[PDB]
């Protein structure tokens, strides 16, 4: 049953109290647990306040690269993903995640295959994200975070995408990509656009992983490819339009 | 207290239901 224990309102005091490493995680861990399990009224009460801690943290934790800083920092990151999965597999949580200024592009600085784990995580927020029939085609936007993205860790907007898709990785991250660049290209209407995505993949090697890739016999990857080539077959008609 | 919604998008994305998605412009008459 309830009982006097750490609300919403504590977890917020915790986060902001300016914890670190291993208390920080044990906190996002509990946490995590407490936004899966709780009804919506108490993600409500941990919303806007909650949210911002937990971004304040990870936006940090994004500068502070962990090789260089500690051990627990990357698992640090992932928890507050983790979190944010709970946070956002409802109604205004979903919302309160879109009215963040950070919150979408933080998201798309998680995708790291260096911690493989908390990309796959990432990359499938992202892609939920994406497929919404509401607010504004938000795939298009989520293509804006990763442009600004780019510059601030001085990569292609595309290029950790493509690195999870990795022989020698694990088939979960290879697919977390190929996932989100299904989502991105599928939900637009404009047919420039998404064959300008897709070319634009092909130009960072795309080509030459989907041939790795179509020889495992995995679940979801064959799922992916096959909607990935089967959207790329309609668009070359469409494009070619009359003959 | 619908506090699955992502995970029912997470199913709508694995199973590839949601990559059906196009509103349907076309320019061949």
């Amino acid at each position: 049953s309830g009982s006097e224990s750490k609300s919403a309102m504590m977890y917020i005091q915790e986060l902001r109290s300016g914890l670190r490493d291993m208390p920080l995680l044990s906190c996002l861990e509990s946490l995590r647990v407490s936004l899966n399990n709780n009804p919506v009224s108490w993600v409500q009460t941990f919303g806007a306040e909650g949210l911002a801690s937990l971004l304040d943290i990870l936006k940090r934790l994004h500068d502070e690269k962990e090789e260089t800083a500690g051990s627990y920092d990357s698992r640090n990151k992932h928890e507050i993903i983790r979190c944010l999965k709970a946070f956002m597999n409802n109604k205004f949580g979903i919302k309160t995640m879109l009215e963040t200024e950070e919150g979408i592009l933080l998201l798309v600085r998680a995708m790291d295959p260096a911690v493989p784990n908390m990309m796959i995580d990432a990359a499938k927020l992202l892609s939920a994200l994406c497929i919404l029939p509401q607010p504004e085609d938000m795939n298009e936007r989520v293509l804006e975070a990763m442009t600004e993205r780019a510059e601030m860790d001085e990569v292609e907007r595309f290029q950790p995408l493509l690195d999870g898709l990795k022989s020698g990785t694990t088939i979960a991250l290879k697919v977390g990509c190929l996932q989100l660049i299904n989502a991105l290209i599928t939900p637009a209407e404009e047919l420039d656009f998404r064959v300008h995505i897709r070319s634009e993949l092909m130009r960072l090697g795309l080509h030459q992983v989907l041939q790795d890739l179509r020889e495992i016999e995995n679940e979801d990857m064959r799922v992916q490819l096959n909607v990935f080539d089967e959207q790329g077959e309609e668009d070359s008609y469409d494009l070619k339009g009359r003959l | 207290d619908e506090t699955g919604v992502l995970d029912s998008l997470l199913e709508a994305l694995q199973s590839g239901a949601a990559f059906r998605r196009k509103r349907g412009p076309r320019q061949a008459n």
